[PDB]
């Protein structure tokens, strides 16, 4: 029952108080056994291990329990469980009975809260009485050894809210061992490739910049993900040995010429593993905490936003900014967290600028439309905006965008539904509360910003607004060409037509309309020319937008906001 | 003759809900 030497202390990485606080409370109690036995001390302690799932919990355990060398006896919570009526307590006793005849001994529960669950709340009888003997196992423990030689029980969990507090008392030490840091992650990088052959330019420092919310097992498959990056192009290879041997897309002919060559191998030349590969293989690894929960970061770039160079200005300094350099910011006293709040009229590009915050800022990014969030039972729509912070926090730096958000920060009055005032109430607290969100970026657009609760429009939760207004004729240009080379006339007509007196309070939203306008004029204008050749005599013309289609849009495409004053103000 | 344990079906709950007014 000795434990396995297959897992090193070296292969543990990024966490050294844990591994400080291990070496007297784990280590001291088993190894210096002698050194309790003087002042006549029966020093058998118990240690949880509990954070998110992925942080090396397991692996620390079975990392301490190859470098002491003791009996370690490592228990599984459904090992322990028997189809006879007092099978599974008796196994239970078994395991604390053998523990303290091979005292000194170490007693690892891995996912201990299986069986070690509430029985105030499980009411079944075996269940109960499975937390019962771990009590009393954990207790002969205490009385049961020969002073000198202490055992010690370890126990992870991932939910250590789901224990029995009667048994959670029993744990003199409970360790947190939770997301790496980013000098941890860099320690874990090392750690995990110290058997692979590098190409000697890997820059762990930018691998632990761009890795913002992974933890160990995250890290383990960035690793794993670069490794097949390498032997992607020794598969190519072996392809072209098939390929070549023989005379259904290609996905399918390679399934099938690989399954020929079942019986034949290749040998595949040794490859180290550049800086390129690691940087593609964290885009293709989502990290554990980000399957879930989290948008799909949007396409739109600075090439897709015309003119708003004042906007630009205001979200580089306040979002990309600290989001790339957070070194820099730091230095001059500016908080790792900001809210801007984007409002205005209606197709004036408040979202458009803001899905390019979130993809040029590289971060990762939640969309909120509007009032996604409620739900109709009585606390699932607070604790959805809890969970909506918790998910932000963890994966920090994050990107927080409410689209529409005075349907989700309605102003608190006497006449607001108090299912609508709570929602707001529990934004106040994540926003700017006893527990500070740094690291959360939170961008919210409206068209109604007097509209949105006072409490909620200070800084600290949204400081900043940005009025994104009517374009003027200056900058109609700019976006009229960022529209149309965006979707590809020459230059010199665009200008002509976004400066024309019909294009008189267009927004953003009436030039992509007026392209279009021209668009669907260019295929009328085809449709006609190609009928008459056709007829006349297998017919296709080139589909351009001629100066001509744009002025039958100009005549044909109105504003949309009517009064932007009524948008303007307030 | 031995008697297993043997699991077996869970019971029912309650849930609050929340209703609008149009007034
Ligand atoms: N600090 C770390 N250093 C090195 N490798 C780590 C670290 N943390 C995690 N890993 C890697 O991630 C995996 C950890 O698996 P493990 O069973 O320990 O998960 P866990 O963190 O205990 O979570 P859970 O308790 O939910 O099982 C291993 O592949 C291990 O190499
Ligand atoms: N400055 C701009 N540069 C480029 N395209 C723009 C610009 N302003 C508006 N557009 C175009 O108009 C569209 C409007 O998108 P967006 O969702 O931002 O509208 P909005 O201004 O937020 O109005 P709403 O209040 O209705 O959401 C953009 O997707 C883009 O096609
Ligand atoms: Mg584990
Ligand atoms: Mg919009």
């Amino acid at each position: 029952r000795t434990p396995p030497t297959k897992v090193s202390i070296l292969d543990i990485a990024g966490v050294d108080d844990t591994l400080q606080r291990l070496l007297k409370e784990v280590w001291f109690p088993l190894r210096g056994g002698e050194a309790c036995e003087k002042m006549g001390y029966r020093y058998d302690n118990g240690v949880l291990l509990h954070g998110p799932s992925g942080c090396g919990k397991t692996t620390l355990a079975h990392a301490i329990a190859g470098s002491i060398g003791v009996a370690f006896i490592p228990v599984s919570a459904p090992s322990v469980i028997g189809g006879t009526s007092g099978e599974s307590e008796k196994n239970i006793r078994d395991v604390f009975d053998e523990a303290i005849r091979l005292a000194p001994c170490l007693i690892f529960l891995d996912q201990i809260d299986a069986i070690a669950g509430r029985r105030e709340s499980a009411n079944k009888g075996m269940e109960s009485r499975i937390v019962a003997e771990i009590m009393n196992g954990m207790d002969r423990i205490r009385q049961n050894t020969p002073l000198g030689k202490n055992v010690v029980v370890l126990a992870a969990t991932n939910r250590p809210e789901f224990l029995d507090p009667a048994i959670r008392r029993r744990f003199s030490v409970e360790i947190d061992m939770g997301m790496p840091s980013e000098r941890a992650r860099e320690q874990i990088l090392r750690s995990l490739t110290r058997d692979l052959s590098l190409a000697d330019d890997i820059n762990f420092k930018e691998l632990a910049k761009m890795t913002p919310g992974y933890v160990g097992s995250d890290l383990q498959y960035v690793v794993k993900a670069a490794v097949s990056e390498s032997f992607q192009a020794n598969i190519d290879s072996l392809l072209a040995q098939a390929r070549a041997k023989h005379p259904v897309s290609q996905p399918q002919r390679d399934w099938l010429l690989l399954e020929a060559h079942r019986d034949e191998e290749v040998s595949w030349p040794s490859t180290k593993i550049t800086m390129e590969q690691f940087r593609k293989a964290v885009s293709l690894v989502q990290p554990a905490s980000k399957r879930e929960g989290f948008s799909t970061i949007p396409d739109t770039t600075w090439s897709h936003v015309g003119a708003l160079e004042d906007v630009r200005k205001k979200l580089e300094m306040s979002i990309i900014g600290p989001i790339k350099n957070p070194e820099l910011f730091t230095r001059v006293g500016i908080k790792p967290a900001a809210g801007i709040l984007l409002w205005g009229p209606p197709g004036c590009g408040k979202t458009l600028v803001a899905k390019a915050v979130a993809n040029e800022s590289k971060a990762n990014f939640i969309s909120i439309k509007g009032p996604e969030l409620l739900n109709k039972y009585v606390g699932e729509s607070e604790r959805a905006v809890r969970q909506l912070f918790s998910r932000a926090k963890s994966s920090a730096p994050c990107i927080l965008f409410f689209d529409q958000m005075d349907a989700l920060v309605p102003r608190r009055d006497d006449s607001l539904s108090d299912a609508s005032a709570r929602v707001v109430n529990t934004l106040l607290t994540e926003l700017d509360g006893v527990g500070d969100r740094s690291g959360i970026y939170v961008i919210g657009a409206t068209n109604r910003p007097d509209m949105i609760d006072e409490a909620i429009r200070r800084p600290g939760r949204l400081g900043t607004s940005i009025y994104v207004g009517l374009p003027s004729a200056e900058d109609r240009v700019k976006i009229l060409k960022t529209l149309y080379r965006n979707t590809v006339t020459t230059d010199a007509d665009l200008e002509k037509v976004a400066l024309d007196l019909r294009c008189t309070g267009f927004s953003g939203a009436d030039l992509g309309n007026l392209m279009q306008a021209a668009a669907q004029a260019c295929l009328e204008r085809v449709y006609t020319q190609r009928q008459q050749k056709r007829k006349e005599g297998e017919e296709e013309i080139e589909p351009v937008i001629t100066m001509e289609d744009w002025e039958k849009a100009l005549n044909e495409v109105k504003p949309s906001v009517k009064d932007p004053e009524k948008y303007m103000h307030s | 003759v031995v008697v297993v344990v043997v699991v077996v079906v869970v019971v029912v709950v309650v849930v609050v809900v929340v209703v609008v007014v149009v007034v």
